[PDB]
RNA sequence: ACCCACCCGACCCGUCUUGAAACACGGACCAAGGAGUCUAACACGUGCGCGAGUCGGGGGCUCGCACGAAAGCCGCCGUGG
RNA sequence: GGCCCGUCUCGCCCGCCGCGCCGGGGAGGUGGAGCACGAGCGCACGUGUUAGGACCCGAAAGAUGGUGAACUAUGCCUGGGC
RNA sequence: CGAAAGACUAAUCGAACCAUCUAGUAGCUGGUUCCCUCCGAAGUUUCCCUCAGGAUAGCUGGCGCUCUCGCACACGCAGUUUUAUCCGGUAAAGCGAAUGAUUAGAGGUCUUGGGGCCGAAACGAUCUCAACCUAUUCUCAAACUUUAAAUGGGUAAGAAGCCCGGCUCGCUGGCGUGAGCCGGGCGUGGAAUGGAGUGCCUAGUGGGCCACUUUUGGUAAGCAGAACUGGCGCUGCGGGAUGA
RNA sequence: AAGCAUCGCGAAGGCCCGCGGCGGGUGUUGACGCGAUGUGAUUUCUGCCCAGUGCUCUGAAUGUCAAAGUGAAGAAAUUCAAUGAAGCGCGGGUAAACGGCGGGAGUAACUAUGACUCUCUUAAGGUAGCCAAAUGCCUCGUCAUCUAAUUAGUGACGCGCAU
RNA sequence: GUGCCAGGUGGGGAGUUUGACUGGGGCGGUACACCUGUCAAACGGUAACGCAGGUGUCCUAAGGCGAGCUCAGGGAGGACAGAAACCUCCCGUGGAGCAGAAGGGCAAAAGCUCGCUUGAUCUUGAUUUUCAGUACGAAUACAGACCGUGAAAGCGGGGCCUCACGAUCCUUCUGACCUUUUGGGUUUUAAGCAGGAGGUGUCAGAAAAGUUACCACAGGGAUAACUGGCUUGUGGCGGCCAAGCGUUCAUAGCGACGUCGCUUUUUGAUCCUUCGAUGUCGGCUCUUCCUAUCAUUGUGAAGCAGAAUUCACCAAGCGUUGGAU
RNA sequence: GUCUACGGCCAUACCACCCUGAACGCGCCCGAUCUCGUCUGAUCUCGGAAGCUAAGCAGGGUCGGGCCUGGUUAGUACUUGGAUGGGAGACCGCCUGGGAAUACCGGGUGCUGUAGGCUU
RNA sequence: GCUUCCGUAGUGCAGCGGCUAGCACGUUAGGCUCAUAAUCUAAAGGUCCUUGGUUCGAAACCAUCCGGGGGCACCA
RNA sequence: GCCCGGAUAGCUCAGCUGUAGAGCAUCAGACUUAAAAUCUGAGGGUCCAGGGUUCAAGUCCCUGUUCGGGCGCCA
RNA sequence: CCAUUAAUGA
């Protein structure tokens, strides 16, 4: 009583009936399998983002002072 | 193969390499009283015939050998198995094979 | 049926090409690599730890890590029935960079400097690609001589 | 719509099967019966009430029960899920 | 990113009715069916998976309790025949 | 119980008959009851004392959700092609290139030896073959290859992209790097066609067969087993007289 | 089936029934008896082998050997040690118990064979007889005879797959 | 002797088992867990009881560093010493060696010889490989420690890479001033957490001998024994060439070394129909058909003088016997 | 033009033979007390400078071998898709598109980075 | 068919890769004995079946072919 | 897995710390007129291998290899 | 206590 082994016959068009995908790229991909000082340290980085928060803001309201100057010099 | 009975490698309770002393481990005794066996005992007192099966399709020809290696240094005496693979011939101190011989 | 074996039916594949054996080059060993950087790969026989698998020799991928010597590769692999971005740790050795975004990059830059130029001139400049036109028809001139006769050549038989 | 005549088509239904009209199986004909139901545990989807609540199980109070062994109610309105 | 619990590593600080093999806290890995200003409960309907006789009909079997030596098998008792 | 045949034990005997457990179990056969509409398969992966069966993916149906709009004004997706960029080691071809086989001449005491002839012998003249060399020549190789296609396989063809200015780092650090946060400025990103993404349940199936091309075993087969694709199965219709 | 030959038993026994009991059958019986076997009248003969599987005999000369009991430790559960019955091992017998009865080498005034001697696995190696049988694949063996013709029949031979 | 425990014996008796794949099943093998080259059609994947094979080991170094050299082979030389003993020079892309089967890889190595060593140590995750994207085994970069080596760069957490191996439950050992031992406290003990081991070779893992011709049941043409169907290796039959046989003379009659075809009158090969049955061999009787013609009718050729006999054509009309076994 | 030290590509660089090297170099060379390791200062290490381009090395040459790159081979072999094309088959022809490798015949025989010299 | 065994003087055979292919039964001497039987030792004794291959060297190791011989082939 | 024993000359057997003995066989010698038989001599011991108390061990004990027997069975 | 045998013709 032998029977049939393997095949690959029907397949490929099973497997394109329902639309053979790229995988689901998305912004801002994970970071697992990243290396674990490295994650530590950035880690650490986005902790003491915080720290210089009035510097940021100061020097941005000091490139916007620039801009304006450089906008008044153009018109 | 062969080991020596001593060995510079790491230990638990230290967290430092210091030599321990290495020997062959073996198994005990069942001691009787554990849970599994007085399981099995009260199982098997009374009629029933036998309730739990007898492994006898036996196909290895050697077994996983596992060092017992024993802290040298006092106040610790620490232990701890290690597995090496599957050999038949094991010995301890045996016969550093001394390169640079006549085989005859 | 056939083995499961992970080098099975590498002869051609995971060896090196003829008279370019032994000592890898050292630039080879010294090129850098950055995160998302298009990655195409390539093994190599002589180095042996890192190696990748036989399903990913010839494939390109997006770099997610870079270790101390080696590289991370998110690499797309067609399990039957989808596409996976899969993650594969690959040694330097067998990796070299892909140069299909190069000239994405420089027509890129081609176009931001042509964009650039004749933005204030008011000219609209095709910057998009076109592929092969019709052959923008012309005259074929002869120096008063008539084209060459071909003519069938007779039969003889060889061996 | 009853019968007959002509032209073309037209092998006997169900099933096992890759393949049945089969020299594969069941089958004279007709009337009646005849085969996916019920309980419990779940899972998902849908309809309704209330909403960080929800449900009254079980029990008790009202009607002597035609309709009823229905319905209504509970410092038990939450012991408990 | 942050927080809770289990486990691991590096170190310090605080408190007492009993100053202890006391109790608590920090930073960083990792496991969880977690939190991150709820969504469940109750009833009813449909489908699917089960346990039950389980869509229907079907065995060769096994066990328990009884009935038969009017046929036949053999022993005994009493008669008959060649 | 048997002068022994597993014979007889009420037409029942290799364990009688009646009743009950019992509607015992069965992956095994047979059957399964109204109409219309819409959608619509698989005999394949892996595991199982699994090969007549299940589970799991795949194929399928239903229930939906999240968005876009031929109402003067489209992000994305492909059994498709192109533009660049890599991968091969198959067909072919080669062995005057390597490995293995293998044909025959020619020139050279490489170098010995055996049947040999002139010689007590001699590399002293003649040639022979086993293993020698030098350029040649003939035929090959699925488990040979310097080369090496056609058909294929991945990538990129932009807003998730560039160009600037500045903070953070406990990583690395001669200064520096690298990564992460902010703020600002620039839109038709090759051809043609598509309206897309996503979550639950979920039946049936897990015996296949045939054909162009490639190909294994076999003398061959309406034989057994494979690769791509299309059909029959599930499908009528015109033709091949009949007919998968 | 008669004949033949074994085995057990002297009654608190041998064989056996029975859920059970000072239970029951043989037994209203007693080795010329009862129970269990093999072979199958008369005549003649019944060879060799106890290695194996059985059965059976004794043995503090004894390897293994459970429970109960004995001694030692501890707070005890528990552990250890000695002792350690029957039976298995060891040693005799037993084949009218089951059964088995092959190879190798040397060796005789033609060749051939071996009256004779040694060894093996494992203990001897098929004795007296018999046969191409109801028992022999080759095979329809070879010879004689019965026939015109005989894969049949009978009588001889033995090399007998496998008496 | 009885009552209750303990040990031996026990098919007298009871229950149960006696794997799977398989060109039917048993026997023969493992294609049952793995690895290489090919099959395999230039990504991957891909089958058969397809081919050649190999494995359940081995290694205190054959693991990890650092240093110095080059291997196999050939030529030339040198007392014994020749073709192979030992010394030297030159050529020497690997034609050697790396434990094994094969493939790949490697020349101041990954080989040989030395010096030191135990990264073959402990603890979290992530990923690849068969894959369902689940395990196990193997591997890949990293992270924290502790180390070895080297002058350092660095290398190493087993073997130059591809195989050398194993769930639940039970047992054993190791570790924490770890938890519980259910009224509280101590101790023995026991149960927990984690790591390693004792193994399931039918290798994702039952504990398992046969016979049935006294057999039974549910099924299968998923699968054989008959016939029918495809093919014709084999059996039988017919040509092509022509070295020779024939006193000379290939072809009157034959015909080697080679090669092309027919038949289902033999056995093979397959499993397409039939297992809710198609009565399974011979002999007797009886009818019809084919020609690949033994004889008869008509002919041609002979190594046809006559007789007798061979080759060939038209041709199945009519015949093809009686018996011993 | 050129060399040294470290190189990238890794024969257009290698291999065999011949010729030429002024200067700075690079080496050959002279010894073994110190550091060092061997049977041997041959190698390695150390301390130097009397000679030298003899050798390495650099450049050039060979109707050189090899290597790199082209033509021929050849639109040949092969090959995607198609036909109710041929042929008993084996295979072959056409449409449609791509398209090799030998032998054979030409050209070439290393570019370049960093730092420092020489030809002042 | 499959697994095999052996091809060596006229014959039964033997042969550790390096021998002058041991040796016996025959044929032919010869010694000895009074002459004979047995001898204790010698000569004329080999198509290592055949072909091809490795090794320095082959009967010995491998591959094919050619002759004699042993055993397996089960149910319907 | 535990316990009880053995491993010797080419072959078969004894032998307890102060040159391992016998028998079968090989080659020789001796007796007898000669042969068979008998007697004697020589060769041959990895005491399975190693380690340990000891001055010396095969002998007393363990570690690896076989030949056995008796017990007991949980993955 | 053990002790077997001496080839044919002259
Ligand atoms: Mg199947
Ligand atoms: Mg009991
Ligand atoms: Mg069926
Ligand atoms: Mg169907
Ligand atoms: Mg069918
Ligand atoms: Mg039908
Ligand atoms: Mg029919
Ligand atoms: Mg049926
Ligand atoms: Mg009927
Ligand atoms: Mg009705
Ligand atoms: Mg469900
Ligand atoms: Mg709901
Ligand atoms: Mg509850
Ligand atoms: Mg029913
Ligand atoms: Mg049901
Ligand atoms: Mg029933
Ligand atoms: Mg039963
Ligand atoms: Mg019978
Ligand atoms: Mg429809
Ligand atoms: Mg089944
Ligand atoms: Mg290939
Ligand atoms: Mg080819
Ligand atoms: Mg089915
Ligand atoms: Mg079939
Ligand atoms: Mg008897
Ligand atoms: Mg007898
Ligand atoms: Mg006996
Ligand atoms: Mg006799
Ligand atoms: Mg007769
Ligand atoms: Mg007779
Ligand atoms: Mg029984
Ligand atoms: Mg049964
Ligand atoms: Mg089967
Ligand atoms: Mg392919
Ligand atoms: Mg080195
Ligand atoms: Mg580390
Ligand atoms: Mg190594
Ligand atoms: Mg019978
Ligand atoms: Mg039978
Ligand atoms: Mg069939
Ligand atoms: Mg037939
Ligand atoms: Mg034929
Ligand atoms: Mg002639
Ligand atoms: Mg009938
Ligand atoms: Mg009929
Ligand atoms: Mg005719
Ligand atoms: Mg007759
Ligand atoms: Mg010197
Ligand atoms: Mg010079
Ligand atoms: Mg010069
Ligand atoms: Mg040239
Ligand atoms: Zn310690």
């Amino acid at each position: 009583a032998k029977s049939k082994n393997h095949t690959t016959h029907n397949q490929s068009r099973k497997w394109h009936r329902n639309g053979i995908k790229k995988p689901r790229s998305q912004r801002y991909e994970s970071l697992k399998g990243v290396d674990p000082k490295f994650l530590r340290n950035m880690r650490f980085a986005k902790k003491h983002n915080k720290k210089g928060l009035k510097k940021m803001q100061a020097n941005n309201a000091k490139a916007m002072a620039a801009r304006a100057e450089a906008i008044k010099a153009l018109v | 193969v062969n080991v020596p009975k001593t060995r510079r490698t790491f230990c638990k309770k230290c967290g430092k390499h210091q030599p321990h002393k290495v020997t062959q481990y073996k198994k005990g005794k069942d001691s009787l009283y554990a849970q599994g066996k007085r399981r099995y005992d009260r199982k098997q007192s009374g009629y029933g015939g036998q309730t739990k099966p007898i492994f006898r399709k036996k196909a290895k020809t050697t077994k996983k050998i596992v060092l017992r290696l024993e802290c040298v240094e006092p106040n610790c005496r620490s232990k701890r198995m290690l597995a090496i693979k599957r050999c038949k011939h094991f010995e301890l101190g045996g016969d550093k094979k001394r390169k640079g011989q006549v085989i005859q | 049926t056939n083995t499961k074996g992970k080098r099975r039916g590498t002869r051609y594949m995971f060896s090196r090409p003829f008279r370019k054996h032994g000592v890898v080059p050292l630039a080879t060993y010294m090129r850098i690599y950055k995160k998302g950087d298009i990655v195409d790969i390539k093994g190599m026989g002589t180095v042996q730890k890192g190696m990748p698998h036989k399903c990913y020799h010839g494939k390109t991928g997006r770099v997610y890590n870079v270790t101390q010597h080696a590289v991370g590769i998110v690499v797309n692999k067609q399990v039957k029935g989808k596409i996976l971005a899969k993650r594969i740790n690959v040694r330097i050795e067998h990796i070299k960079h892909s140069k299909s975004r190069d000239s994405f990059l420089k027509r890129v830059k081609e176009n931001d400097q042509k964009k650039k130029e004749a933005k204030e001139k008011g000219t609209w400049v095709q910057l998009k690609r076109q592929p092969a036109p019709p052959r923008e028809a012309h005259f074929v001139r002869t120096n008063g001589k008539e084209p060459e006769l071909l003519e069938p050549i007779p039969y003889e038989f060889m061996a």
